[PDB]
């Protein structure tokens, strides 16, 4: 199935994946893409962060649905 | 009065901003105020009850303070660590993610709990009642909208839909700017038509291989409080930095009606609260600007100081998390 992101300046991207892709998987899938390193990508859908060891199906992610790539501001 | 400052416990000042804006968000803090959580929360042991129990304690600790008390987050900190240990330490960390963290762990202690003949409104209606029978919360009464995601074949013009929930939205920083980049500017470049071509093809099911496809969101429902995430983030696939573009956002007025999948008069939005970081990408400092919702008056939240400030103040370059409320 193919999914999206909406990037970080405004171009949206398409990924191939699986259901039972781990996080972990689109994230390299996404680096593939961006050269954005896994360990920096935070990625929202329905206002759950998406996390390593969960997969696709694990949030109910379906077809078409659109994930929102964003990245940190570290402040103390 | 709710004029109280929060405790800096060590780089915490992330966990500060946010705890302000949700203070004054007016529904959220009457919420904790009048106690109503009380019968929303769920019973069964380790489901995480303290960490409503300590963010309601806070929020009304800040709500019955004098001006300029400082108020410990201590405890509220140890439960919120203990929803999401990626919290547990005392390093420098984002607001954005925090919030989403935060109000997910509320979210899940006082939740109450194919289409293609259907016209697209319908089929919206129906995702829409399916999703609110998984998430049932007063903390989605608040955050929860509904977008639209529009995927046209340009070969045969088949548009496939799907309605995606949202808690905030996060958008892109437009490059550009007559005389200023503006909030209008970022939620165009959101809403736009994305072309996905040569390497982002999408396949298409009714043409049977991949092609030229337009992609468009709207907004299909509106939340009461809206959260505008600024993307200040560099494509650099090296060394990542931060964005710095001054974004104009309204501090009243802000309609989104153009945005909207159906016209509405009822997307009218004035701000309430703004999170500020001042920094890079790898270490900085979190402010808030906060609006009372009870006297209608401004005021800087920095570590632990609370400081009146006018509303010709309120937009800098700094914004970062923007949270308006339907007006
Ligand atoms: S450290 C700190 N304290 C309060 N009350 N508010 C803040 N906003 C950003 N940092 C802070
Ligand atoms: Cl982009
Ligand atoms: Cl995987
Ligand atoms: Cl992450
Ligand atoms: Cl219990
Ligand atoms: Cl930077
Ligand atoms: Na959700
Ligand atoms: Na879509
Ligand atoms: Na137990
Ligand atoms: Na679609
Ligand atoms: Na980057
Ligand atoms: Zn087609």
């Amino acid at each position: 199935m193919q999914i999206f992101v909406k990037t970080l300046t405004g171009k949206t991207i398409t990924l191939e994946v699986e259901p039972s892709d781990t996080i972990e998987n689109v994230k390299a899938k996404i680096q593939d893409k961006e050269g954005i390193p896994p360990d920096q990508q935070r990625l929202i859908f329905a206002g759950k962060q998406l996390e390593d060891g969960r997969t696709l199906s694990d949030y109910n992610i379906q077809k078409e649905s659109t994930l929102h790539l964003v990245l940190r501001l570290r402040g103390g | 009065q709710g004029l109280a400052g929060l405790r800096n416990l060590g780089n915490t000042c992330f966990m500060n901003s946010i705890l302000q804006c949700l203070s004054n968000t007016r529904e959220l803090r009457d919420y904790c105020l009048q106690r109503l959580y009380m019968r929303d929360l769920h019973h069964g042991s380790n489901a995480h009850t303290a960490l409503v129990e300590e963010f309601a304690k806070l929020i009304q600790t800040i709500w019955t303070s004098s001006p300029n008390d400082v108020v410990s987050p201590s405890e509220f900190k140890t439960q919120i660590q203990r929803y999401a240990p990626r919290f547990v330490g005392y390093n420098q960390q984002d607001a954005q993610e925090f919030l989403r963290f935060l109000l997910d762990g509320l979210h899940n202690e006082v939740n109450r709990v194919n289409l293609d003949h259907l016209p697209d409104d319908e089929k919206g209606r129906q995702m829409w009642r399916k999703y609110l029978e998984r998430e049932d919360s007063r903390i989605g009464d608040l955050f929860v909208g509904q977008l639209k995601s529009s995927l046209t074949c340009t070969d045969c013009g088949y548009c496939s839909t799907v309605f995606d929930p949202f808690w905030d939205l996060s958008l892109p920083i437009a490059k550009r700017g007559y005389p200023e980049v503006t909030l209008m500017d970022c939620m165009r470049l959101f809403t736009k038509e994305d072309v996905l071509d040569g390497d982002e093809k999408p396949t298409c099911c009714r043409c049977r291989g991949r092609k030229r496809c337009i992609k468009k969101f709207s907004i299909q429902r509106f939340p009461k409080i809206l959260v505008l995430h600024l993307k200040r983030f560099s494509e650099s696939r090296i060394r990542t930095s931060k964005l710095t573009t001054f974004v104009n956002f309204p501090l009243r007025d802000l309609d989104l009606r153009e945005f909207a999948s159906e016209n509405t008069n009822h997307a009218v939005y004035n701000l309430y609260a703004v999170s500020n970081h001042s920094g890079t990408t790898m270490g900085g400092h979190y402010t808030a600007y906060c609006r009372s919702p009870g006297t209608g008056e401004w005021h800087t939240f920095n570590d632990s100081s609370v400081t009146p400030m006018s509303s010709s103040q309120v937009r800098t370059s700094d914004a970062y998390l923007l949270f308006y409320e339907l007006a």
